[PDB]
This record gives structure tokens, C-alpha cells and sequence, in this order.
RNA sequence: ACCUGUCUGGUUGAUUCCGACAACGCGUGAGGCCUGGGGUGCAGCAGGCUGUGCGACGGGCGGCGGCAAGCUGCAGGAGGGCAGGCGAAAACAGGUCAGUGAUGCCCUCAGAUGCUCUGGGCUGCACGCGCACUACAAUGGCGCGGCGAGCGGGAGUGCCGGGAGGCGCGGGCGAGGCCGUGGCGCAGCAGGGAUGGGGGCCUGGAAGGGUGCCCUGAACGAGGAAUUCCUAGUAGCCGCGGGUC
């Protein structure tokens, strides 16, 4: 079984995962990379971008893991 | 004026501490202040001693701790022993002694190695 | 300025030497420094026991350790010579530096 | 919020054909360029830094303009200010000019190497013609 | 004094009377790492804290031997994801993982004579805790090896799924597999 | 220099490296973008401004060696900048740093007057003491 | 249903390895005193959990 | 011939001891011992050094056993089986004649089985096997910043170079890693570094040796029957230094 998770964004998953992280309480960068077929590298920068917007507050800034939860 | 020196040590990590009657409480371990320690486990293993003894006993006591030798984690327990040993040695010299016996009983019941050395050394086998 | 340097492998001999020399030095001078003992320079040799390859890794460790003692003062050269005559019934190696 | 999202590209070619090699657009350019036979992880760091394309771009997202900025960067790296000692095939036996072999050039040099050696009865290619380990290696216990 | 400066060890209720003796919930350090000589006194594994007993179970399979600072950093992260996914005290969800993963009864071979018969055997509370630690630290490591899951997530995945008994967690599907072999022979 | 330590170490570094780049007192070599920085390293440094960031790290090491009242050279300094070399099937042995760029990065610290030699050892001078003093005042 | 059992008496380490010991077990509310084989490390004063549903 | 002593039982790491005893007394070994390790008393002197002592005996207490030896838990304590060292009698057709100006005997001694020189081999390779190394990666790898050991205490310095390396002065050292952070992101992939090509050097009289640079990028995705080692600062992981040179 060979997996190569897509390193692209197709303007339909970005609003899909934004709806998904607004649903969930806490999401992490590898968890969206498995639930969807994204690279965790592009998944990392998406959740930082949704931290830059008012979509999710940054929890813990560590190099091993960056944790994210929904705002308010 | 008032200054005591006590040493604590882990495996081969030796740590001096100097307790003085300074202006405000401060712990500058290895010429680095406690809030700006890069290793947080170095900082928290100092802080739980302050949490156990309580901050009221550290009113004006300035601790200039230095450490050398050993690795990262044995340096944590070197200064942690040396910080508490110099704290009780200051009260034994410059303060009232029944509080020092009160403090020593508090720490020894807390953890034995805060005030006594861990005799557990690197004891290598042969071939 | 005299530096009396003495080195020895046996310790019960080199402690008898420094004891009778300090019994000799207090007769001379009261500003004589106490006997200072430098680092015991020690060495080990690890050696296989077997003269062949039939045995287990049986390693015998032999050790040598030489003990150093020193004295420092500022005296007269005739006193240095009568110090020098005193320490020749001793098997401790003796060397002196006048700087 | 896709439109305000900027960092990673939307559409990427999955594979790129260059220098008779297929290089995946999924990899970033320094890691993508090393699929070329003759370009390692050190040479590709040199080429991207000397040419000046963005290393933080996936390779399929590159335009054709910067892609031809890379293929000439591969072909003559001495043009793009790369020092001599980082070259593949430098101080040549025949022409004596420092060069950097890419792709089929290495094996065609290698096929030439065994062919010229078997003519000259060279021992080192004779063991390589039989697949034997030809450097200082031991061949009793390992390599079997 | 609080674990990781966040979580109180005092408000952690181990409901099992069997394991209350051995799960150690006395606040001795902000970190799990207490380099105490408790293994020598023959029962002192019930005296080092349960989180220190847990992080020692992580540093496993050779390449991670002795990397306790890596493990309890990867548990410091693992308690933040746990607490903000569940609201519970992450020590309380940790002790509820082990009481839901320690096998109470086991299958073993007993015979005084040369013939040995496989019989059901009751499990000691300290062994029940020792192999509850072992089964979840196996399932944490084996689920995070060659996948996109990290070490800090697989702790959070297993200990949540162990605290609410479900066949997803590696502990309880191995705990119930062990206890089924007890009923297989009794 | 007690007040050297009373700021964050890495936060001092880009404040120091950005000072050495803005004042132009450290000069880049020709091959700066491709230096392995050790023979144990596998890649060149990924940072484009790695050269300044090291010049802040070297000048900090001379700063603390003055605080320890100790003299430091270039060859001993390269040992602080060595990694462990992946030696293939052999065990990974520690190797020394690249001495060549460290020597030129200290010579530019001599031209600025930050580092003045004392005998055969270069030492931090009073000019290096003052210019750090406005930096850590600002951090 | 699981019955918790307190160990008052330990004797007769048995089995191949010797880990298994027979322990005389007290039940709390009843007080019924029963021998049982327990595998791991046991101390007098521990409480063990039994689920045999037969004894 | 032999047996008892040298043991019914209990005990101990110990034929260690308690005890009953046709045995009684002894002796080796065991122990005692010697060295290192931790605690501190004094003394001397200047990554502190080394002399002299003290400190633990299983002493105290509780329960078993009671002429008991002892066992076991706790307190006190720095410490309650620390690590080594020497190591009985008897053996073995154990190994070493290739450590020997240790050697009997046999064989060889001028076309030598002597010595020495040069070259080659001991490094050959369809294959079988032992022990290790590096791995199969995300608990990872790579890039920077920060913090960084002990044994060993000789070595750093300035300049040239991209590195290896070079040159000139010359009392004079510190690791993997860990922490912080950036990239990669489950891929035979930035895992792995085998094999091979081209160049630069070091040592040496002489490279198949070592090192450095670039490139090529193998098997290996957890390993069959089997099988080794290990109880606490230990296994394991991780480097470092010394012998060889």
C-alpha cells in the first residue's frame, strides 16, 4: 500500500475543512492530513492561516506539534 | 554581609549555591535568571521547591547558583539539592533555627534527595 | 626562592621523609610552608593473561602511582645544601628549582 | 477563505518531463530536482540558490520560464557561479575540462569506461565486468 | 503543586479499591521525572507516580531507550489535546485508562508434577497495573509507527479510547483477549 | 557582564545578527550560499542569512568567554560548531566544524574594532562591550 | 459480576516459574475466606479482583 | 579397602555456623583480607589537591527459630547482597615449542628448512558459519540557534583553503545529544548508505590504507527454525578516551 497525500488545495476542501475544524473542538495538523488526503505540510500552513483568520485560536506552539482549537 | 555556601550533587554534576540577603528574591542559576532558563525542567524543579517551602520563606534571599559537570538531567538534580541545602544553611546561620528544623522536616518528608545526596553513582561493570 | 620537589611511589616511605624533613625545617625556619601534596600521578596497564588465545577475555590490570610532595621557602644556599645532605638517606627522588 | 489563502499553490502538474527524466511536481524544487541522475541533494541546493527560484515552491507549480532557468542551470553550472570542486566529472582524461555529467551521460561515460578498459586489459574494469568488488573491500565473507 | 503546572493530582479519583494502593497520586513534582530509588525496595513501583510509570513504558523498542525527556515532552503535549478534547483531568483519564485495561484474571500453566495443566489464574493488583501500562504503551507505539499519527497523538488516541471502553483501543481489545483465555480454561 | 544573560539567548542572536548585517561590518564570502559548514553536515544551511546568524553566535561565544575570563581561538571555536558525521556503516563519529569561514568571520569582527587581539588570542574590546549594551537595553 | 478479595494469608509459591502463589482471600461484606491462585506480586493487605462467577 | 572427624536436622553465597554426636584438636580454601567507591573529624596546601582517622557490625526494634545459628520487616542512617583484587587440594594428555638467550628429542644446514633484499600472498571467492556495525525511518531525518560529560589532565594558536589539509609561532583540551526552531512529511522518500565513477589530500620509500568533495542511491517495509545477554544508575541507547598505531 503506497500513499502519497495531495500537496494541493482545490478550493473545495479548504471550505470543507474550515467547516470541519469549526465543528470539532481541537484539531491538529496530522489529523486533517489523515481525515483528508492532504500532506501534513500543507495542512500545517492551513491551520496557521485559519489561526490568522478568526477561525481557531492557537493552543500550543511546539515544533513537535502545534495544537489548534475553535475560537470562543 | 550575610552569605552561605552549600553544595548539592547528582552523578558527577556538582552545584554550588550562594544565599545572600539581597533586595528581592531571585535565583540566578549558572548566571542565568530563573524566568529565563532555556530548560523548563530546570526551572520547574526549582519552582516546586519554592512551592513546597512557600514563598514567604524566600523573602529577601538571593541565590546565585552555579553548576558544572554531569549531563542535562543530572544538572537539574544537582542544583535542586544545592538550592534547598543553601536555603536551610542560611536559616541555620543567619535566621532562627527552629524554623530551619521546620523547613528541613518539610523537605525531607517531601523528597529525600532535596537535602541529602543520592549515593547512586555510575557504577560500571567490567567486560 | 626554593622549590623542594620530591616524588615517590611508596607512600609510607614518602610520609616518613616529609615528617623528618618538617622536623628539620621547623628547627630552621617558622615561615616554612606546610607539606603540600600534589596530584598522585597514577597509571595503569591492562594486559591479557594468556600467552595464547585459548582463554576468556581475562585482563589483568597493573597500576603504578607516584606521590608528589613539595616545599616552598626563600632561604640561604648553605641552608639548601644542608637540606640536600639531609635527603640522601631517602629513596624518594629529589629535585630542586631555585626560581 | 480560499482566496485570502496564499501559501500553497492550487494547481500543480503531477509529473514534469525534463532532461529525459520524469520529476514529480509534488516535491519541492530542491528535493524534486534530485530525481535527475547526476543531481544530488547538494548540487540541487547549489543550483536553486544560484539561479534564484523559490525553494519553497513545489516544482509542478513552477512556470515554464523558471523551469528553463533550471535546465540551463543544470547543463552548464559553471555559468551560474558554481565552483569547480562541486562537479561530477571534473579534470577529464581526454579534454581535461571540468564538467558535470547529467542523466544518460554518466552511464554512457560508464559504458565507455568498461569498454576502454577491457581493450587496455585494465584489471579494475575486469573485476567490474564480472561484478566483483574492486576497491579495498574483502570478498571472502561478504558480497556473496 | 500541580502536574505540568496545569493539572491537579489531588482531584483524581481512582474508583478501583484494588488499584488504589498502587496508583500513586501524591504530588511530588511538576514534571513526571523523579529519579528516585524506589525500584530497590521490592514494592516501590507503587510509590513512583503513575505518570512516571507511564512515561517509562513509552521509551521502548531499543532506539528510544532511556529517552524520558522525549517521552514526557510528548506527554506534555498529549495532555493538552486530551484535556481540551474531553474536559476531564488528564490524570483522571489516565488512571481510568489503566483500570479499564488491567486484566483481572489470566490464563497460565500450573502443575507441581511433571504434567502441567493450563488453568485460570487471578491477577495481582500490582501486576494488573504493570501490564495495563504495558498494553497501552504497546498500542500507542504500534499505532504511531509507520503512519501519519505522532507519538503525542497516539497517547491521546489510546487513553481516550481506553477510558471509554471500546474495541478501538488496543488495551481493552487485548485486555478482553487475555481475560477470554481465562474463561477459555475456566 | 551579568546583563548579557538577563535577556533571551536566541532573541539576542537575531538582534545581534541583524546588527552585523545592517552595519555591514561582516562581509560575505564568494561561496557563502554553498558552504557545508562542516564535513559532517549533509546539506548547506537552509537559511539565506545563516552567515550573519553564525556571526552573532561566534561573537556571543567571545562575549561569554570574556565573562568567564577565558581566551578562545578559531580552532577551539570550530569544535563548538561541529556535528556528528553520518559515517555510513561505521558508527557516527563527532567531527569538527569548518574552520575556514570562522576565521574570516572573526577578521571582520577585527575590522569593526569589536574584537582586538591580546597577544596571540583575540579578545572582546570595549567597543564590543558598548555596542552590545545598547542592544540588550532594547531587548 | 466481579468480587473483590482481600489477601490475609500467602503460602505455597507454585507453577513452573514460581510466580503463582496460593492466597487465602477474604471477601469484604460476607467475610467468606477462600484460597485462590494469584500470579503477580502480592502483599498481605492487598485486595484482588475475582471474576470466576463459580466460587 | 575404607569410614568416622568432614553430620540427623536447621542455617549460610561459603564443610558459614548452630547443634546433636566416637570423636577431639587443628589447617588451607570461605571469611578476615587488599583497592576503588560514596558520609565527615582533623591536619596540610592550592573541573581543588592528599594525608590521617572516624563511620556498619547485621548493631537496635518487631515477628518467626530458640543454648540457637540465623531469616525477615521497619526505624535510624550517606550507606543494610556496592565494583574489583588475591583466590585451596585435585585434575585436563585444555592451549602455547609461533613470547623467550626456557628446552629434551627428531629433521635441516651451502643449490640451507639460516639470515637478508625485492615482488606477491596472509586482504584470493559458486559457498557454509561465528561475533559485531549501520539500518529498515515520524519516539525519525535534515538546517540553524541555545545548553552541554567523565576517564584521560601536553596544545592550542595566527594565516591560507570550500573541505580535507597546509604553513608559522607555541604551557596547554571536551562528545553524542538535549532544548528551542525551520524544512520534509509516510513515500524504498530528505529512511537506508551498499556499490561504483570523477576530482582533492594525508601517511609512507611504496597505497589495496585513511580522509575530504561531487555524483551514482543497492538490499533492507521488522526478519524462519532456533538462540544470546541482563535485576538499578543496571539493561539499552549514546558518544568519548586508551592499548594496537
Amino acid at each position: 500500500e503506497a500513499v502519497r497525500r495531495s500537496v494541493t488545495v482545490e478550493a473545495d476542501v479548504f471550505s470543507k475543512i474550515e467547516r470541519d475544524v469549526a465543528k470539532a473542538s481541537l484539531v491538529t495538523a496530522p489529523s486533517v492530513a489523515e481525515k483528508f488526503n492532504l500532506n501534513v505540510g500543507v495542512a500545517q500552513k492551513i491551520l496557521e492561516h485559519l489561526c490568522a483568520g478568526g477561525v481557531l485560536c492557537c493552543l500550543s506552539r511546539n515544533s513537535r506539534l502545534r495544537l489548534y482549537s475553535r475560537a470562543q | 554581609e550575610k552569605k552561605v555556601i552549600a553544595i548539592g550533587q547528582k552523578k558527577t554534576a556538582k552545584a554550588r549555591s550562594e544565599c545572600m540577603e539581597g533586595d528581592v528574591f531571585s535565583v540566578t542559576v549558572n548566571n542565568v535568571p530563573l524566568r529565563l532558563l532555556p530548560d523548563d525542567m530546570m526551572a520547574s524543579k526549582l519552582r516546586d521547591i519554592i512551592t513546597r517551602v512557600g514563598l514567604k520563606y524566600f523573602e529577601n534571599l538571593v541565590f546565585s547558583i552555579t553548576v558544572r559537570g554531569g549531563g542535562p538531567v543530572s544538572k537539574i538534580y544537582a542544583v535542586r539539592q544545592a538550592f534547598a541545602k543553601s536555603l536551610v544553611a542560611y536559616y541555620g546561620t543567619y535566621m532562627d533555627e527552629w524554623t530551619r528544623q521546620e523547613i528541613r522536616s518539610n523537605l525531607l518528608s517531601f523528597d529525600k534527595f532535596t537535602l541529602v545526596a543520592d549515593p547512586r553513582r555510575a557504577e560500571p561493570k567490567k567486560y | 626562592s626554593v622549590d623542594i620537589n620530591l616524588e615517590g611511589t611508596s607512600v609510607e616511605e614518602i610520609e616518613k621523609v616529609c615528617r623528618d624533613f618538617y622536623a628539620y625545617a621547623k628547627t630552621l625556619v617558622p615561615d616554612m610552608g606546610g607539606v603540600k601534596r600534589l596530584q598522585t600521578k597514577k597509571g595503569k596497564i591492562t594486559t591479557r593473561r594468556s600467552p595464547c588465545g585459548e582463554g576468556t577475555n581475562t585482563w589483568s590490570r597493573y597500576r603504578i602511582s607516584v606521590h608528589r610532595r613539595s616545599f616552598s621557602a626563600h632561604l640561604y644556599p648553605s641552608v639548601l645544601e644542608k637540606f640536600a645532605t639531609f635527603l640522601k638517606g631517602s629513596n624518594v627522588e629529589i629535585s630542586l628549582v631555585i626560581k | 477563505l480560499f482566496e485570502t489563502f496564499t501559501s500553497e499553490p492550487a494547481q500543480i502538474q503531477h509529473i514534469i518531463r525534463m532532461l529525459n527524466t520524469n520529476i514529480d511536481g509534488s516535491r519541492r524544487v530542491v528535493h524534486a530536482l534530485t530525481q535527475i541522475k547526476g543531481i544530488g541533494k547538494r548540487m540541487s541546493d547549489a543550483i536553486v540558490k544560484r539561479t534564484g527560484v523559490d525553494a519553497s515552491k513545489r516544482m509542478g507549480a513552477l512556470s515554464a520560464s523558471e523551469l528553463e532557468l533550471l535546465q540551463d542551470g543544470i547543463q552548464n553550472p559553471a555559468k551560474y557561479g558554481i565552483p569547480r570542486w562541486m562537479f561530477n566529472h571534473q579534470f577529464d582524461a581526454v579534454d581535461g575540462t571540468d564538467s558535470h555529467l547529467i542523466g544518460n551521460q554518466i552511464d554512457a561515460n560508464l559504458r565507455f569506461y568498461i569498454e576502454k578498459g577491457k581493450k587496455m586489459k585494465h584489471i579494475r574494469v575486469c573485476r567490474l565486468a564480472r561484478g566483483l568488488k574492486v576497491r579495498g573491500q574483502r570478498t571472502k565473507s561478504n558480497g556473496r | 503543586l500541580l502536574l505540568f503546572d496545569k493539572y491537579s493530582r489531588d482531584e483524581v479519583v481512582v474508583n478501583d479499591r484494588s488499584l488504589k494502593n498502587y496508583i500513586f497520586l501524591r504530588s511530588l513534582s511538576s514534571y513526571p521525572h523523579t529519579a528516585s530509588r524506589k525500584g530497590s525496595r521490592q514494592f516501590g513501583k507503587g510509590e513512583i507516580p503513575i505518570e512516571e510509570r507511564f512515561v517509562c513504558g513509552l521509551m521502548r523498542r531499543g532506539r528510544n531507550s532511556g529517552k524520558k525527556r522525549l517521552a514526557m515532552a510528548a506527554l506534555r503535549n498529549a495532555f493538552i489535546i486530551i484535556n481540551t478534547l474531553t474536559g476531564k483531568n488528564p490524570l483522571q483519564v489516565l488512571v481510568d485508562a489503566l483500570v479499564n485495561c488491567g486484566p483481572r484474571e489470566d490464563c497460565a500453566r500450573i502443575g507441581k508434577g511433571g504434567a502441567m495443566k493450563r488453568t485460570s489464574v487471578d491477577v495481582s493488583p500490582l501486576r494488573r497495573l504493570n501490564v495495563a501500562i504495558f498494553l497501552v504503551c504497546k498500542g500507542i507505539r504500534q499505532a504511531c509507527m509507520k503512519s501519519t499519527k505522532t507519538i503525542a497523538e497516539a497517547i491521546a488516541d489510546e487513553l481516550i479510547a481506553a477510558s471509554r471502553n471500546s474495541p478501538n483501543s488496543f488495551g481493552v481489545k487485548k485486555k478482553d483477549e487475555i481475560e477470554r483465555m481465562a474463561k477459555s480454561n475456566r | 557582564m551579568k546583563e548579557l544573560f538577563m535577556v533571551r539567548a536566541d532573541a539576542l542572536n537575531e538582534a545581534l545578527a541583524g546588527y552585523l548585517k545592517s552595519k555591514n561590518i561582516v562581509k560575505l564570502p564568494e561561496n557563502f550560499d554553498i558552504i557545508k559548514t562542516s564535513h559532517g553536515k549533509q546539506r548547506a544551511p537552509s537559511d539565506k542569512d545563516w552567515y550573519y546568524k553564525r556571526a552573532a553566535s561566534i561573537f556571543r561565544k567571545l562575549l561569554i568567554a570574556m565573562h568567564e575570563e577565558k581566551r578562545i581561538g578559531v580552532k577551539r571555536l570550530s569544535r563548538k560548531y561541529g556535528c556528528a558525521k553520518n559515517r555510513g556503516s561505521r558508527p557516527s563519529k563527532h567531527v569538527d566544524g569548518s574552520r575556514g569561514h570562522i576565521r574570516k568571520i572573526m577578521q571582520d569582527l577585527e575590522r569593526a574594532g569589536l574584537i582586538v587581539k591580546d597577544g596571540n588570542y583575540r579578545k572582546v574590546s570595549d567597543m564590543g562591550i558598548i555596542e552590545t549594551g545598547q542592544l540588550i537595553s532594547q531587548i | 459480576q466481579v468480587f473483590l478479595g482481600e489477601v490475609m494469608q500467602l503460602y505455597n509459591k507454585t507453577g513452573p516459574g514460581g510466580s503463582i502463589t496460593l492466597c487465602q482471600l477474604k471477601l469484604e461484606d460476607t467475610g467468606r475466606m477462600l484460597h485462590r491462585a494469584v500470579i503477580g506480586p502480592i502483599k498481605i493487605g492487598d485486595v484482588v479482583t475475582l471474576l470466576d462467577c463459580e466460587r
